[PDB]
Protein backbone atom coordinates (compact mmCIF):
# COMPACT_ATOMS: atom_id res chain seq x y z
CA UNK A 1 0.00 0.00 0.00
CA UNK A 2 0.29 3.94 -0.90
CA UNK A 3 1.32 5.47 2.42
CA UNK A 4 1.40 9.12 1.29
CA UNK A 5 -1.42 11.80 1.97
CA UNK B 1 27.56 28.86 22.15
CA UNK B 2 29.08 26.22 23.94
CA UNK B 3 29.77 23.45 21.56
CA UNK B 4 32.77 21.26 22.66
CA UNK B 5 30.73 18.09 22.93
CA UNK B 6 29.09 18.77 19.90
CA UNK B 7 32.43 18.89 17.62
CA UNK B 8 34.11 15.99 19.62
CA UNK B 9 30.94 13.86 18.49
CA UNK B 10 31.30 15.57 14.92
CA UNK B 11 35.03 14.01 14.78
CA UNK B 12 34.12 10.58 16.55
CA UNK B 13 30.85 9.87 14.28
CA UNK B 14 31.18 10.59 11.02
CA UNK B 15 28.27 10.71 9.24
CA UNK B 16 27.12 11.10 5.25
CA UNK B 17 23.88 12.19 4.80
CA UNK B 18 22.18 11.32 0.96
CA UNK B 19 19.41 13.02 0.06
CA UNK B 20 16.68 11.53 -2.89
CA UNK B 21 15.91 14.41 -5.05
CA UNK B 22 15.05 15.09 -8.98
CA UNK B 23 15.89 17.75 -11.08
CA UNK B 24 12.20 19.34 -11.04
CA UNK B 25 13.08 19.95 -6.54
CA UNK B 26 16.99 20.78 -7.25
CA UNK B 27 15.97 24.60 -6.68
CA UNK B 28 12.35 24.13 -4.85
CA UNK B 29 13.62 21.59 -2.40
CA UNK B 30 17.08 20.70 -2.54
CA UNK B 31 18.79 23.51 -2.14
CA UNK B 32 17.08 24.26 1.13
CA UNK B 33 18.37 20.59 2.55
CA UNK B 34 21.86 21.90 1.77
CA UNK B 35 21.52 25.76 3.23
CA UNK B 36 19.49 24.34 6.83
CA UNK B 37 20.51 20.71 8.17
CA UNK B 38 22.48 18.97 5.23
CA UNK B 39 26.17 21.40 6.03
CA UNK B 40 26.19 19.90 9.77
CA UNK B 41 27.04 16.21 8.13
CA UNK B 42 30.07 14.90 8.26
CA UNK B 43 29.51 14.66 4.23
CA UNK B 44 26.62 15.68 1.99
CA UNK B 45 25.70 14.07 -1.11
CA UNK B 46 22.36 14.61 -3.61
CA UNK B 47 21.31 11.78 -5.69
CA UNK B 48 19.44 12.80 -8.77
CA UNK B 49 18.67 11.61 -12.43
CA UNK B 50 20.54 14.57 -13.51
CA UNK B 51 23.72 16.88 -12.63
CA UNK B 52 23.72 20.02 -10.40
CA UNK B 53 26.85 22.50 -9.98
CA UNK B 54 25.33 23.89 -6.59
CA UNK B 55 24.17 20.95 -5.25
CA UNK B 56 27.14 18.85 -7.01
CA UNK B 57 24.26 16.52 -7.20
CA UNK B 58 25.60 12.34 -8.61
CA UNK B 59 23.63 11.53 -11.55
CA UNK B 60 22.41 7.73 -11.18
CA UNK B 61 21.59 5.53 -13.80
CA UNK B 62 17.94 5.47 -13.23
CA UNK B 63 14.85 7.33 -14.86
CA UNK B 64 12.47 9.00 -12.85
CA UNK B 65 9.25 8.65 -11.17
CA UNK B 66 7.99 6.53 -7.74
CA UNK B 67 8.40 3.29 -9.63
CA UNK B 68 12.12 3.71 -9.80
CA UNK B 69 12.95 4.93 -6.34
CA UNK B 70 13.90 1.50 -5.42
CA UNK B 71 16.58 1.96 -8.59
CA UNK B 72 17.70 5.28 -6.98
CA UNK B 73 18.46 3.90 -3.14
CA UNK B 74 20.41 0.07 -4.78
CA UNK B 75 21.99 2.84 -6.97
CA UNK B 76 23.16 5.57 -4.64
CA UNK B 77 24.45 2.58 -1.80
CA UNK B 78 26.54 1.24 -4.16
CA UNK B 79 28.02 4.89 -4.93
CA UNK B 80 28.54 5.35 -1.61
CA UNK B 81 30.08 2.04 -0.97
CA UNK B 82 32.32 2.55 -4.22
CA UNK B 83 33.87 6.21 -3.25
CA UNK B 84 32.85 6.78 0.15
CA UNK B 85 33.00 4.14 2.53
CA UNK B 86 35.68 4.49 4.95
CA UNK B 87 35.08 8.56 4.25
CA UNK B 88 32.28 8.14 7.07
CA UNK B 89 30.96 5.59 9.79
CA UNK B 90 27.28 6.30 9.43
CA UNK B 91 25.02 6.43 6.38
CA UNK B 92 21.92 8.68 6.36
CA UNK B 93 18.90 8.05 3.74
CA UNK B 94 16.48 11.18 3.52
CA UNK B 95 13.71 12.68 1.63
CA UNK B 96 14.07 16.59 0.06
CA UNK B 97 11.36 17.29 2.43
CA UNK B 98 12.93 14.90 5.71
CA UNK B 99 14.71 17.59 8.36
CA UNK B 100 17.31 15.95 10.71
CA UNK B 101 19.15 17.00 13.69
CA UNK B 102 22.41 15.75 12.85
CA UNK B 103 23.75 16.61 16.61
CA UNK B 104 20.93 14.17 17.89
CA UNK B 105 21.57 11.55 15.43
CA UNK B 106 25.54 11.68 16.86
CA UNK B 107 24.03 11.15 20.24
CA UNK B 108 22.11 8.08 19.36
CA UNK B 109 24.89 6.61 17.02
CA UNK B 110 27.56 7.05 19.74
CA UNK B 111 27.55 3.65 21.59
CA UNK B 112 27.32 1.30 18.41
CA UNK B 113 30.33 -0.05 16.46
CA UNK B 114 30.59 0.61 12.98
CA UNK B 115 30.94 -2.62 12.67
CA UNK B 116 27.67 -4.34 14.10
CA UNK B 117 25.79 -4.54 11.18
CA UNK B 118 22.42 -2.33 12.12
CA UNK B 119 20.73 0.47 11.12
CA UNK B 120 18.04 3.05 12.61
CA UNK B 121 15.02 4.90 11.96
CA UNK B 122 11.29 4.85 12.47
CA UNK B 123 10.24 0.98 12.66
CA UNK B 124 7.17 -0.36 10.97
CA UNK B 125 6.09 -4.11 11.03
CA UNK B 126 4.23 -4.99 7.96
CA UNK B 127 6.52 -6.76 5.31
CA UNK B 128 9.61 -7.48 6.86
CA UNK B 129 9.40 -10.15 9.92
CA UNK B 130 11.81 -7.64 12.14
CA UNK B 131 9.93 -4.28 11.07
CA UNK B 132 11.51 -2.03 8.26
CA UNK B 133 12.49 2.31 8.72
CA UNK B 134 10.01 5.36 7.05
CA UNK B 135 11.81 6.83 3.75
CA UNK B 136 10.62 9.60 4.79
CA UNK B 137 11.60 9.58 8.32
CA UNK B 138 15.43 9.03 7.23
CA UNK B 139 16.90 5.54 8.27
CA UNK B 140 20.83 5.29 8.63
CA UNK B 141 22.71 2.20 8.59
CA UNK B 142 26.60 1.03 10.02
CA UNK B 143 29.33 1.11 7.73
CA UNK B 144 29.01 -2.71 8.08
CA UNK B 145 25.10 -2.39 6.97
CA UNK B 146 26.35 -0.72 3.52
CA UNK B 147 28.92 -3.50 3.21
CA UNK B 148 26.66 -6.23 3.18
CA UNK B 149 24.03 -4.15 1.31
CA UNK B 150 26.52 -3.57 -1.77
CA UNK B 151 28.46 -6.62 -1.45
CA UNK B 152 26.30 -9.63 -0.36
CA UNK B 153 22.46 -8.48 -0.71
CA UNK B 154 22.78 -6.83 -4.25
CA UNK B 155 24.48 -9.08 -6.33
CA UNK B 156 21.69 -11.88 -5.04
CA UNK B 157 18.11 -11.82 -6.84
CA UNK B 158 17.04 -13.87 -4.56
CA UNK B 159 18.11 -11.70 -1.49
CA UNK B 160 17.36 -8.10 -2.93
CA UNK B 161 14.53 -7.22 -5.27
CA UNK B 162 16.65 -6.67 -8.77
CA UNK B 163 13.58 -4.53 -10.31
CA UNK B 164 13.76 -1.16 -9.91
CA UNK B 165 9.63 -0.73 -9.01
CA UNK B 166 8.11 -1.19 -5.03
CA UNK B 167 8.53 0.68 -1.64
CA UNK B 168 12.20 1.83 -1.45
CA UNK B 169 12.10 1.66 2.07
CA UNK B 170 9.92 -2.01 2.33
CA UNK B 171 12.85 -3.48 -0.06
CA UNK B 172 16.13 -2.15 1.51
CA UNK B 173 14.24 -3.50 4.90
CA UNK B 174 13.98 -6.90 2.88
CA UNK B 175 17.65 -6.86 1.27
CA UNK B 176 18.88 -5.79 4.91
CA UNK B 177 16.94 -8.74 6.90
CA UNK B 178 18.51 -11.46 4.27
CA UNK B 179 21.98 -10.48 5.40
CA UNK B 180 21.75 -9.99 8.76
CA UNK B 181 21.44 -6.91 9.43
CA UNK B 182 19.56 -5.72 12.57
CA UNK B 183 16.63 -3.41 13.03
CA UNK B 184 17.55 -1.24 15.64
CA UNK B 185 15.66 0.35 18.40
CA UNK B 186 16.00 4.25 17.49
CA UNK B 187 13.26 5.11 20.88
CA UNK B 188 15.24 7.78 24.05
CA UNK B 189 16.00 5.49 27.02
CA UNK B 190 12.44 6.69 28.12
CA UNK B 191 10.87 5.28 25.14
CA UNK B 192 9.75 8.61 23.64
CA UNK B 193 10.06 8.27 19.12
CA UNK B 194 13.37 10.06 17.79
CA UNK B 195 12.67 9.72 14.07
CA UNK B 196 9.15 11.11 12.60
CA UNK B 197 7.69 10.82 9.35
CA UNK B 198 5.57 13.85 9.62
CA UNK B 199 6.08 17.21 10.78
CA UNK B 200 5.81 17.78 14.93
CA UNK B 201 2.09 19.13 15.26
CA UNK B 202 1.01 15.65 13.59
CA UNK B 203 2.96 14.08 16.73
CA UNK B 204 2.24 16.28 18.98
CA UNK B 205 -1.21 16.65 18.54
CA UNK B 206 -2.49 13.15 16.55
CA UNK B 207 -5.84 14.52 14.36
CA UNK B 208 -6.35 10.85 12.76
CA UNK B 209 -7.47 10.04 16.44
CA UNK B 210 -9.68 8.03 13.38
CA UNK B 211 -7.13 4.77 14.54
CA UNK B 212 -7.76 3.11 11.13
CA UNK B 213 -4.82 5.86 9.74
CA UNK B 214 -1.98 3.84 8.23
CA UNK B 215 0.49 4.97 10.88
CA UNK B 216 -1.13 3.66 14.14
CA UNK B 217 -1.12 -0.39 12.30
CA UNK B 218 2.44 0.48 11.38
CA UNK B 219 3.76 1.63 14.08
CA UNK B 220 6.50 -1.26 15.63
CA UNK B 221 6.14 -0.07 19.24
CA UNK B 222 3.04 0.56 20.75
CA UNK B 223 2.12 4.89 21.40
CA UNK B 224 -0.68 6.73 21.82
CA UNK B 225 1.71 10.26 20.78
CA UNK B 226 0.37 13.07 21.90
CA UNK B 227 2.43 16.15 23.90
CA UNK B 228 4.51 13.45 25.16
CA UNK B 229 5.30 11.57 21.73
CA UNK B 230 8.61 12.81 21.10
CA UNK B 231 12.19 13.34 22.55
CA UNK B 232 14.44 16.16 24.06
CA UNK B 233 17.21 14.90 21.19
CA UNK B 234 14.33 13.86 18.58
CA UNK B 235 16.48 13.49 15.56
CA UNK B 236 14.03 13.77 12.18
CA UNK B 237 10.58 15.24 11.08
CA UNK B 238 9.03 14.79 7.53
CA UNK B 239 6.57 16.52 4.83
CA UNK B 240 8.31 19.77 6.27
CA UNK B 241 8.05 22.46 3.94
CA UNK B 242 11.22 24.22 2.24
CA UNK B 243 10.18 27.05 4.70
CA UNK B 244 9.74 25.07 7.47
CA UNK B 245 13.43 23.93 6.98
CA UNK B 246 14.48 27.58 8.22
CA UNK B 247 11.97 27.87 10.93
CA UNK B 248 13.03 24.37 12.74
CA UNK B 249 16.23 25.70 11.87
CA UNK B 250 15.67 28.99 14.18
CA UNK B 251 13.46 27.79 16.59
CA UNK B 252 16.12 24.44 17.59
CA UNK B 253 19.29 26.20 16.82
CA UNK B 254 18.90 30.28 17.75
CA UNK B 255 15.76 30.95 19.61
CA UNK B 256 15.92 29.97 23.93
CA UNK B 257 14.33 30.83 26.71
CA UNK B 258 16.95 33.11 28.75
CA UNK B 259 18.44 30.94 32.11
CA UNK B 260 17.37 27.75 31.36
CA UNK B 261 20.44 25.85 30.65
CA UNK B 262 20.19 22.65 28.42
CA UNK B 263 22.53 20.36 30.82
CA UNK B 264 23.73 16.99 28.84
CA UNK B 265 23.14 13.54 29.98
CA UNK B 266 26.59 11.88 30.09
CA UNK B 267 27.67 9.64 26.76
CA UNK B 268 26.50 5.81 27.07
CA UNK B 269 30.15 3.97 27.13
CA UNK B 270 31.12 1.84 23.38
CA UNK B 271 29.30 -1.54 22.97
CA UNK B 272 31.49 -4.01 21.44
CA UNK B 273 30.53 -5.36 17.75
CA UNK B 274 27.78 -7.11 16.94
CA UNK B 275 26.28 -5.07 20.57
CA UNK B 276 23.17 -2.76 20.78
CA UNK B 277 21.88 -0.87 23.66
CA UNK B 278 19.29 -2.76 26.01
CA UNK B 279 15.91 -2.75 26.88
CA UNK C 1 17.64 17.93 32.07
CA UNK C 2 17.88 21.40 32.21
CA UNK C 3 19.58 24.10 34.66
CA UNK C 4 16.76 26.71 35.25
CA UNK C 5 17.94 28.81 38.64
CA UNK C 6 18.49 31.77 36.57
CA UNK C 7 15.32 31.87 34.88
CA UNK C 8 13.89 31.33 38.82
CA UNK C 9 16.06 34.02 40.07
CA UNK C 10 14.62 36.50 37.39
CA UNK C 11 11.28 34.80 38.12
CA UNK C 12 11.05 36.43 41.71
CA UNK C 13 13.21 39.81 40.73
CA UNK C 14 11.40 40.43 37.91
CA UNK C 15 6.99 40.06 38.16
CA UNK C 16 5.75 39.59 35.16
CA UNK C 17 2.05 40.19 35.36
CA UNK C 18 -0.07 38.71 31.96
CA UNK C 19 -3.92 39.98 30.97
CA UNK C 20 -5.06 38.45 27.74
CA UNK C 21 -7.51 39.69 25.99
CA UNK C 22 -10.42 36.97 25.10
CA UNK C 23 -14.24 36.61 24.34
CA UNK C 24 -16.40 33.62 25.32
CA UNK C 25 -16.18 32.16 21.76
CA UNK C 26 -12.26 31.89 22.28
CA UNK C 27 -12.63 30.82 26.09
CA UNK C 28 -11.89 26.80 24.58
CA UNK C 29 -10.98 27.18 21.05
CA UNK C 30 -8.13 29.67 22.35
CA UNK C 31 -7.49 30.75 25.60
CA UNK C 32 -6.92 27.39 27.45
CA UNK C 33 -4.13 26.95 25.61
CA UNK C 34 -2.58 30.13 26.27
CA UNK C 35 -3.22 28.78 29.77
CA UNK C 36 -1.67 25.33 29.17
CA UNK C 37 1.40 26.27 27.70
CA UNK C 38 2.97 30.21 27.72
CA UNK C 39 0.60 31.42 30.28
CA UNK C 40 1.75 29.78 33.40
CA UNK C 41 4.92 30.67 33.48
CA UNK C 42 3.43 34.76 33.98
CA UNK C 43 4.13 35.79 38.12
CA UNK C 44 -0.03 35.99 37.77
CA UNK C 45 -1.74 35.13 34.94
CA UNK C 46 -5.15 37.04 33.94
CA UNK C 47 -8.05 36.06 31.29
CA UNK C 48 -10.07 39.72 30.48
CA UNK C 49 -13.51 38.76 28.67
CA UNK C 50 -17.04 40.28 28.75
CA UNK C 51 -18.18 36.79 30.45
CA UNK C 52 -16.81 35.09 33.24
CA UNK C 53 -15.60 31.22 33.05
CA UNK C 54 -14.81 28.50 35.55
CA UNK C 55 -11.42 27.16 33.13
CA UNK C 56 -9.74 30.73 33.13
CA UNK C 57 -10.97 31.96 36.12
CA UNK C 58 -12.22 34.76 33.57
CA UNK C 59 -12.74 38.42 34.60
CA UNK C 60 -16.44 40.13 33.01
CA UNK C 61 -15.41 43.59 31.84
CA UNK C 62 -18.36 45.85 31.78
CA UNK C 63 -18.24 45.93 28.32
CA UNK C 64 -19.91 44.22 24.83
CA UNK C 65 -18.02 42.29 21.88
CA UNK C 66 -16.93 43.14 18.89
CA UNK C 67 -13.85 45.08 17.63
CA UNK C 68 -15.26 48.31 18.18
CA UNK C 69 -15.08 47.41 22.10
CA UNK C 70 -11.39 46.23 22.11
CA UNK C 71 -10.43 49.98 23.64
CA UNK C 72 -12.94 49.70 26.07
CA UNK C 73 -11.64 46.26 27.30
CA UNK C 74 -8.16 47.53 27.51
CA UNK C 75 -8.73 50.30 29.44
CA UNK C 76 -10.77 48.63 31.98
CA UNK C 77 -8.50 45.92 32.02
CA UNK C 78 -5.73 48.37 33.19
CA UNK C 79 -8.24 50.02 35.68
CA UNK C 80 -8.99 46.63 37.33
CA UNK C 81 -5.32 45.94 37.40
CA UNK C 82 -4.35 49.09 39.02
CA UNK C 83 -7.43 48.55 41.11
CA UNK C 84 -6.49 45.22 42.89
CA UNK C 85 -2.90 44.01 41.35
CA UNK C 86 -0.78 47.07 41.07
CA UNK C 87 1.77 46.07 43.64
CA UNK C 88 0.99 42.19 42.73
CA UNK C 89 4.12 42.80 39.70
CA UNK C 90 6.86 44.93 38.17
CA UNK C 91 5.57 44.75 34.71
CA UNK C 92 2.52 44.42 33.05
CA UNK C 93 1.97 41.98 29.51
CA UNK C 94 -1.08 42.86 27.62
CA UNK C 95 -1.32 39.94 24.86
CA UNK C 96 -4.04 38.31 22.76
CA UNK C 97 -5.13 35.00 22.65
CA UNK C 98 -3.05 33.97 19.44
CA UNK C 99 0.02 35.92 21.21
CA UNK C 100 3.13 33.46 22.03
CA UNK C 101 5.13 35.03 24.21
CA UNK C 102 8.90 33.46 25.66
CA UNK C 103 8.35 35.23 29.12
CA UNK C 104 11.70 34.38 30.14
CA UNK C 105 13.07 36.41 27.53
CA UNK C 106 10.84 39.09 28.74
CA UNK C 107 12.24 38.82 32.35
CA UNK C 108 15.70 39.40 30.34
CA UNK C 109 15.12 42.45 28.59
CA UNK C 110 13.33 44.10 31.39
CA UNK C 111 15.75 43.37 34.09
CA UNK C 112 17.70 46.25 34.04
CA UNK C 113 14.50 48.65 33.69
CA UNK C 114 13.48 50.02 37.27
CA UNK C 115 9.44 49.11 36.94
CA UNK C 116 9.66 52.71 38.38
CA UNK C 117 10.41 54.23 35.00
CA UNK C 118 8.09 55.39 32.87
CA UNK C 119 8.19 52.55 29.72
CA UNK C 120 6.40 49.86 27.72
CA UNK C 121 8.08 47.80 25.11
CA UNK C 122 6.72 45.84 22.03
CA UNK C 123 6.85 46.15 18.49
CA UNK C 124 7.13 49.53 17.79
CA UNK C 125 5.23 51.11 14.56
CA UNK C 126 5.37 54.57 13.10
CA UNK C 127 1.98 56.10 12.63
CA UNK C 128 -0.85 57.96 14.54
CA UNK C 129 2.09 58.70 17.41
CA UNK C 130 4.88 60.56 17.24
CA UNK C 131 7.25 58.45 20.02
CA UNK C 132 5.58 55.24 18.21
CA UNK C 133 3.10 52.86 18.89
CA UNK C 134 3.17 48.85 20.05
CA UNK C 135 1.63 46.27 17.99
CA UNK C 136 -1.07 44.91 20.00
CA UNK C 137 -0.90 41.68 18.38
CA UNK C 138 3.19 40.73 19.72
CA UNK C 139 1.87 42.11 22.84
CA UNK C 140 3.34 45.44 24.71
CA UNK C 141 4.36 45.76 28.55
CA UNK C 142 4.24 48.36 30.82
CA UNK C 143 5.97 49.41 34.11
CA UNK C 144 4.19 49.61 37.34
CA UNK C 145 4.84 53.39 36.53
CA UNK C 146 3.46 53.38 33.07
CA UNK C 147 0.12 51.62 34.71
CA UNK C 148 -0.44 54.37 37.34
CA UNK C 149 0.12 57.47 35.06
CA UNK C 150 -2.27 55.17 32.53
CA UNK C 151 -5.25 54.61 35.10
CA UNK C 152 -4.74 57.86 37.22
CA UNK C 153 -3.49 60.52 34.81
CA UNK C 154 -5.11 60.02 31.16
CA UNK C 155 -8.07 57.90 31.73
CA UNK C 156 -9.45 60.73 33.67
CA UNK C 157 -8.67 63.81 30.88
CA UNK C 158 -10.36 63.23 28.25
CA UNK C 159 -8.43 65.67 26.09
CA UNK C 160 -5.43 62.70 26.48
CA UNK C 161 -7.10 59.64 26.42
CA UNK C 162 -9.95 58.45 24.16
CA UNK C 163 -13.59 58.37 26.04
CA UNK C 164 -15.36 56.64 23.78
CA UNK C 165 -14.86 52.65 23.27
CA UNK C 166 -14.11 52.21 19.37
CA UNK C 167 -10.66 52.25 17.76
CA UNK C 168 -6.88 50.43 17.54
CA UNK C 169 -6.61 49.39 21.06
CA UNK C 170 -2.39 49.93 20.39
CA UNK C 171 -2.34 53.45 18.79
CA UNK C 172 -4.85 54.70 21.63
CA UNK C 173 -3.02 53.33 24.66
CA UNK C 174 -0.07 54.68 22.40
CA UNK C 175 -1.28 58.08 22.40
CA UNK C 176 -2.56 57.93 26.27
CA UNK C 177 1.06 56.59 26.99
CA UNK C 178 2.40 59.71 24.98
CA UNK C 179 0.26 62.69 26.53
CA UNK C 180 1.65 61.33 30.00
CA UNK C 181 5.30 61.04 29.24
CA UNK C 182 5.37 57.07 29.30
CA UNK C 183 8.70 56.23 27.03
CA UNK C 184 8.15 53.69 24.00
CA UNK C 185 11.09 51.81 25.11
CA UNK C 186 13.16 49.74 21.82
CA UNK C 187 12.74 46.18 22.33
CA UNK C 188 15.80 45.38 19.91
CA UNK C 189 18.90 43.14 21.27
CA UNK C 190 22.19 44.72 21.24
CA UNK C 191 22.82 43.64 17.82
CA UNK C 192 19.69 44.98 16.50
CA UNK C 193 17.27 41.83 16.12
CA UNK C 194 13.71 42.37 16.84
CA UNK C 195 12.21 40.35 19.95
CA UNK C 196 8.79 41.57 19.49
CA UNK C 197 7.17 40.29 16.47
CA UNK C 198 3.35 40.51 15.04
CA UNK C 199 3.37 37.18 12.44
CA UNK C 200 4.16 33.78 13.08
CA UNK C 201 8.31 33.24 12.51
CA UNK C 202 8.39 31.69 8.76
CA UNK C 203 6.87 35.03 7.93
CA UNK C 204 9.77 37.39 9.09
CA UNK C 205 12.38 34.74 8.06
CA UNK C 206 10.83 34.18 5.04
CA UNK C 207 8.99 37.79 4.08
CA UNK C 208 7.03 36.83 1.17
CA UNK C 209 5.27 40.78 1.00
CA UNK C 210 8.18 42.45 -1.15
CA UNK C 211 8.69 46.30 0.09
CA UNK C 212 5.41 46.42 -2.26
CA UNK C 213 3.29 49.02 -0.31
CA UNK C 214 2.99 46.06 2.16
CA UNK C 215 1.47 48.18 5.74
CA UNK C 216 4.21 45.86 7.61
CA UNK C 217 7.11 47.84 5.64
CA UNK C 218 5.59 51.36 6.21
CA UNK C 219 4.82 50.68 9.73
CA UNK C 220 7.68 49.75 11.03
CA UNK C 221 10.08 52.19 13.03
CA UNK C 222 13.42 50.96 12.67
CA UNK C 223 13.91 50.10 9.21
CA UNK C 224 14.60 46.04 8.34
CA UNK C 225 14.69 43.82 5.37
CA UNK C 226 13.94 41.09 8.14
CA UNK C 227 15.13 37.60 6.67
CA UNK C 228 16.79 35.19 8.22
CA UNK C 229 18.70 37.39 10.02
CA UNK C 230 15.16 39.21 11.53
CA UNK C 231 15.05 37.52 15.14
CA UNK C 232 16.98 37.57 18.14
CA UNK C 233 18.08 34.35 20.04
CA UNK C 234 16.39 35.98 23.18
CA UNK C 235 13.37 36.83 21.07
CA UNK C 236 9.80 37.54 23.21
CA UNK C 237 6.82 37.37 21.02
CA UNK C 238 4.75 35.84 17.90
CA UNK C 239 1.16 36.43 16.85
CA UNK C 240 -1.35 34.54 14.72
CA UNK C 241 -0.17 30.98 16.43
CA UNK C 242 -2.85 28.87 16.35
CA UNK C 243 -3.74 26.73 19.73
CA UNK C 244 -2.33 23.76 18.25
CA UNK C 245 1.08 25.64 17.33
CA UNK C 246 1.16 27.44 21.28
CA UNK C 247 1.96 23.73 21.99
CA UNK C 248 4.59 23.34 18.51
CA UNK C 249 6.30 26.24 20.20
CA UNK C 250 6.58 24.98 23.18
CA UNK C 251 7.95 21.96 22.61
CA UNK C 252 10.34 23.50 20.05
CA UNK C 253 11.23 25.66 21.74
CA UNK C 254 11.26 24.73 25.75
CA UNK C 255 12.36 20.67 25.04
CA UNK C 256 13.95 19.92 21.67
CA UNK C 257 17.83 20.72 21.62
CA UNK C 258 20.72 19.61 19.80
CA UNK C 259 22.89 17.29 21.72
CA UNK C 260 25.90 19.27 23.22
CA UNK C 261 24.95 22.60 21.94
CA UNK C 262 24.88 24.41 25.31
CA UNK C 263 23.40 28.05 25.42
CA UNK C 264 25.16 30.26 27.64
CA UNK C 265 23.45 33.20 29.26
CA UNK C 266 24.98 36.48 28.21
CA UNK C 267 25.72 38.65 31.25
CA UNK C 268 22.36 40.81 32.70
CA UNK C 269 23.67 44.24 32.44
CA UNK C 270 23.18 46.48 35.66
CA UNK C 271 20.29 47.75 37.12
CA UNK C 272 19.11 51.69 35.98
CA UNK C 273 18.44 54.29 37.74
CA UNK C 274 14.56 55.94 38.04
CA UNK C 275 13.94 57.07 33.95
CA UNK C 276 16.84 56.04 32.42
CA UNK C 277 16.68 53.16 29.06
CA UNK C 278 19.67 51.24 27.81
CA UNK C 279 22.19 53.07 25.71
CA UNK C 280 20.02 52.96 22.00
CA UNK C 281 21.10 50.51 19.13
CA UNK D 1 -7.62 50.68 9.09
CA UNK D 2 -7.24 46.52 10.27
CA UNK D 3 -3.42 45.36 9.70
CA UNK D 4 -3.35 41.93 9.08
CA UNK D 5 -0.77 38.94 7.85
O1 LIG E 1 9.28 11.16 -9.46
C1 LIG E 1 9.88 11.29 -8.36
C2 LIG E 1 9.14 11.48 -7.21
C3 LIG E 1 9.82 11.58 -5.99
N1 LIG E 1 11.16 11.54 -5.93
C4 LIG E 1 11.87 11.64 -4.63
O2 LIG E 1 11.32 10.62 -3.79
C5 LIG E 1 11.23 10.96 -2.42
C6 LIG E 1 9.79 10.76 -1.90
O3 LIG E 1 8.86 11.69 -2.49
P1 LIG E 1 8.10 12.83 -1.69
O4 LIG E 1 8.96 13.33 -0.54
O5 LIG E 1 7.57 13.79 -2.73
O6 LIG E 1 6.81 11.96 -1.20
P2 LIG E 1 6.67 10.98 0.08
O7 LIG E 1 7.10 9.72 -0.61
O8 LIG E 1 7.55 11.36 1.24
O9 LIG E 1 5.22 10.93 0.48
C7 LIG E 1 11.74 12.39 -2.38
O10 LIG E 1 13.04 12.35 -1.78
C8 LIG E 1 11.68 12.91 -3.83
O11 LIG E 1 12.64 13.91 -4.24
C9 LIG E 1 11.87 11.36 -7.14
O12 LIG E 1 13.11 11.29 -7.10
N2 LIG E 1 11.22 11.25 -8.31
O1 LIG F 1 -15.18 40.43 19.06
C1 LIG F 1 -13.99 40.26 19.52
C2 LIG F 1 -12.90 40.11 18.65
C3 LIG F 1 -11.61 39.91 19.14
N1 LIG F 1 -11.39 39.90 20.46
C4 LIG F 1 -10.02 39.72 21.00
O2 LIG F 1 -9.22 40.80 20.54
C5 LIG F 1 -7.93 40.42 20.16
C6 LIG F 1 -7.91 40.69 18.65
O3 LIG F 1 -8.51 39.60 17.95
P1 LIG F 1 -7.78 38.67 16.86
O4 LIG F 1 -6.54 38.05 17.45
O5 LIG F 1 -8.84 37.84 16.30
O6 LIG F 1 -7.37 39.64 15.66
P2 LIG F 1 -6.05 40.48 15.32
O7 LIG F 1 -6.49 41.81 15.84
O8 LIG F 1 -4.82 39.87 15.99
O9 LIG F 1 -5.98 40.36 13.85
C7 LIG F 1 -7.82 38.96 20.61
O10 LIG F 1 -7.23 38.93 21.92
C8 LIG F 1 -9.27 38.49 20.55
O11 LIG F 1 -9.56 37.39 21.39
C9 LIG F 1 -12.51 40.11 21.33
O12 LIG F 1 -12.37 40.11 22.56
N2 LIG F 1 -13.76 40.25 20.83
C1 LIG G 1 4.04 3.86 4.21
O1 LIG G 1 4.07 2.47 3.85
C2 LIG G 1 4.48 2.19 2.49
C3 LIG G 1 4.33 0.66 2.23
O2 LIG G 1 3.01 0.26 2.67
C4 LIG G 1 5.88 2.69 2.24
O3 LIG G 1 6.87 2.10 3.14
C5 LIG G 1 5.86 4.23 2.53
O4 LIG G 1 7.13 4.76 2.27
C6 LIG G 1 5.43 4.47 4.01
N1 LIG G 1 5.38 5.89 4.29
C7 LIG G 1 6.14 6.49 5.22
C8 LIG G 1 5.94 8.04 5.30
O5 LIG G 1 6.98 5.90 5.95
C1 LIG H 1 -1.96 47.27 12.23
O1 LIG H 1 -2.24 48.68 12.32
C2 LIG H 1 -3.55 48.93 12.81
C3 LIG H 1 -3.82 50.46 12.72
O2 LIG H 1 -3.65 50.93 11.35
C4 LIG H 1 -3.65 48.40 14.22
O3 LIG H 1 -2.67 49.15 15.13
C5 LIG H 1 -3.39 46.89 14.17
O4 LIG H 1 -3.41 46.29 15.52
C6 LIG H 1 -1.99 46.64 13.60
N1 LIG H 1 -1.74 45.22 13.46
C7 LIG H 1 -0.79 44.59 14.13
C8 LIG H 1 -0.77 43.07 13.97
O5 LIG H 1 -0.04 45.14 14.92
MN1 LIG I 1 9.11 12.78 1.48
MN1 LIG J 1 -4.45 38.55 17.48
Amino acid sequence: PDTRP
Amino acid sequence: ENSTIAERLYSEVRVLCWIMTNPSNHQKKARHVKRTWGKRCNKLIFMSSAKDDELDAVALPVGEGRNNLWGKTKEAYKYIYEHHINDADWFLKADDDTYTIVENMRYMLYPYSPETPVYFGCKFKPYVKQGYMSGGAGYVLSREAVRRFVVEALPNPKLCKSDNSGAEDVEIGKCLQNVNVLAGDSRDSNGRGRFFPFVPEHHLIPSHTDKKFWYWQYIFYKTDEGLDCCSDNAISFHYVSPNQMYVLDYLIYHLRPYGIINTPDALPNKLAVGELMPE
